[PDB]
C-alpha cells in the first residue's frame, strides 16, 4: 500500500539539466525524512541527500553539492532531485527513500544516461571459436537496445547475451557467446538495433591462419 | 573523504549465523555515525534493515541485528535463509551525511563450488580494420559469484582498460557467466605480444591464466 | 515524526 512512485529521468547530454519526481502514497508524506540514493553500473550504492519533513534541512554528501538539488512539496505529497550540470559519471539508477528507523520505503528507481552521443549501429565482430565457446562483439552503438540471436532463433540452449556496458564514449558495446559440442555447423549471430535501422548477421568460424 | 570499508564477499549457508563488518577511515565507529545496514538483492531491490546502529526498520526479521564489536559496526544474520543471499551496504554518518562502504556480497551456498570454464578472444582481423582491439575473456558457468579477471599485456598489470559484464543468476543450475573485455586502440594493441588473462574463483586451486601470442595461431 | 535514520 506504500508507494513511492518515480518518474522522469531518461537520457541527457553532459552539461545537461534533468529533474526527477518522486510521488508518495499511503503514509503521511509531511512527517517524514526523505532521501535520493543512487546506484551507478559498476559502484556501489551512493547516498546523495536528505531533507526534512519542513524542508529547513537539506543535507548532501559534499561531492554532490554543485550538481543535485533536493526539495520537496509536501501538499503534492512529492520529492524532487533537481540534476544539475550532469557530468558522465552521473550515469545510475536514482532512487528515493523514506526514513523510517532506516531506509525504510523504496521507489522503483529512475535510469538515468548522461552521453553526448547521437544514434549509431553497431559493429558486429566474429568471436571465433578456439565444448567449444565462440560468439559475436557487439561494439560502439547509442541508444541501448539491440536484439542478438542465433541462427535467426533456432540456437539458443548454451547463449549467453551479456548486459551492455556504457563506455567513456558514450556508445554502448556487449557481447554474445555460445558454447557447441566442438563441430565444425555454421554459426550466425543476428544483431537488430532498431534506432538505427541496423540490420547484420555475421557468420562465426574459426580463424584461418 | 571518508572511506567506509566491508568485506568484499562473504560465504554462509542456510540456518548458519555469520556477521558482516563496517569500518570508518575516520577511526572508531561510534553512535553518532548512525549505522544503517540496506540489503540489495537482484533486480536493484533494496531494504533497510537496520537504522542507528541497532534498530530494526520495522517488519525487518529479527534474525537480523546490529551490534558495534571493537571500532567497527556489524550485521549479524541468525539463521541465514536462501532469500539472504545479497549485497550488503552500511552507511555511517558524518555529522551532516551518509557514506555507504563499499557492500559486501554474501553468498548463501545453493550449491557445489563450480569453477568456471576459462576461454580467450583475441580481436579480429575485421575489427583492427575499424582502428580498435578487443580482447574478450570468457568465465563460463560458474558459482559462487565473487571472482577476479586480471588482464597481463607482456606480463605488466592492466588497470582501467577493461570492463566486466555478469549474467543473471542461472535458474535451474546457480551459476553465472561473465565476460571481461580489454579495449585498446589498434595502434596500442599492436605494442605489444602476449594477451593473458587471469582468473581467480573458489573453484580453482591455483589462478587459471589463457592467453595468446599477437599475430600467431 | 518518523524517527529518522540519524540522529
Amino acid at each position: 500500500e506504500v508507494k513511492l512512485h518515480q518518474s522522469g529521468g531518461g537520457l541527457v547530454q553532459p552539461g545537461g539539466f534533468l529533474k526527477i519526481s518522486c510521488v508518495v502514497s499511503g503514509i503521511d508524506f509531511s512527517r517524514y525524512w526523505m532521501s535520493w540514493v543512487r546506484r551507478a553500473p559498476g559502484k556501489g550504492l551512493e547516498w546523495i541527500g536528505e531533507i526534512t519533513p519542513d524542508s529547513n534541512t537539506i543535507n548532501y554528501v559534499p561531492s554532490l553539492k554543485d550538481n543535485f538539488g533536493i526539495s520537496r512539496d509536501n501538499a503534492k505529497n512529492t520529492l524532487f532531485l533537481q540534476m544539475t550540470k550532469v557530468r558522465s559519471e552521473d550515469t545510475a539508477l536514482y532512487f528515493c527513500a523514506s526514513y523510517y528507523e532506516g531506509f525504510a520505503y523504496w521507489g522503483q528507481g529512475t535510469l538515468v544516461t548522461v552521453s553526448a552521443a547521437s544514434t549509431k549501429g553497431p559493429s558486429v565482430f566474429p568471436l571465433a571459436p578456439s565444448t567449444a565457446a565462440l560468439g559475436c562483439l557487439v561494439k560502439d552503438y547509442f541508444p541501448e537496445p539491440v536484439t542478438v540471436s542465433w541462427n535467426s532463433g533456432a540456437l539458443t540452449s548454451g547463449v549467453h547475451t551479456f548486459p551492455a556496458v556504457l563506455q567513456s564514449s558514450g556508445l554502448y558495446s556487449l557481447s554474445s557467446v555460445v558454447t557447441v559440442p566442438s563441430s565444425s555447423q555454421t554459426y550466425i549471430c543476428n544483431v537488430n538495433h532498431k534506432p538505427s535501422n541496423t540490420k547484420v548477421d555475421k557468420k562465426v568460424e574459426p580463424k584461418s591462419c | 573523504q571518508a572511506v567506509v570499508t566491508q568485506e568484499s564477499a562473504l560465504t554462509t549457508s542456510p540456518g548458519e549465523t555469520v556477521t558482516l563488518t563496517c569500518r570508518s577511515s575516520t577511526g572508531a565507529v561510534i553512535t553518532s555515525n548512525y549505522a544503517n545496514w540496506v540489503q540489495e538483492k537482484p533486480d536493484h531491490l533494496f531494504t533497510g534493515l537496520i537504522g542507528r546502529t541497532y534498530n530494526r526498520v520495522p517488519g525487518v526479521p529479527a534474525r537480523f541485528s546490529g551490534s558495534l564489536i571493537g571500532d567497527k559496526a556489524a550485521l549479524t544474520i541468525t539463521g541465514a535463509q536462501t532469500e539472504d543471499e545479497a549485497i550488503y551496504f552500511c552507511a555511517l554518518w558524518y555529522s551532516n551525511h551518509f557514506v555507504f562502504g563499499g557492500g559486501t556480497k554474501l553468498t548463501v551456498l545453493k550449491r557445489t563450488v563450480a569453477a568456471p570454464s576459462v576461454f580467450i578472444f583475441p580481436p579480429s582481423d575485421e575489427q583492427l580494420k575499424s582502428g580498435t582491439a578487443s580482447v574478450v575473456c570468457l568465465l563460463n558457468n560458474f558459482y559462487p559469484r565473487e571472482a577476479k579477471v586480471q588482464w597481463k599485456v607482456d606480463n605488466a598489470l592492466q588497470s582501467g582498460n577493461s570492463q566486466e559484464s555478469v549474467t543473471e543468476q542461472d535458474s535451474k543450475d546457480s551459476t553465472y557467466s561473465l565476460s571481461s573485455t580489454l579495449t585498446l586502440s589498434k595502434a596500442d594493441y599492436e605494442k605489444h605480444k602476449v594477451y593473458a588473462c587471469e582468473v581467480t574463483h573458489q573453484g580453482l586451486s591455483s589462478p587459471v591464466t589463457k592467453s595468446f601470442n599477437r599475430g600467431e595461431c | 515524526t518518523a524517527p529518522p535514520a540519524h540522529g
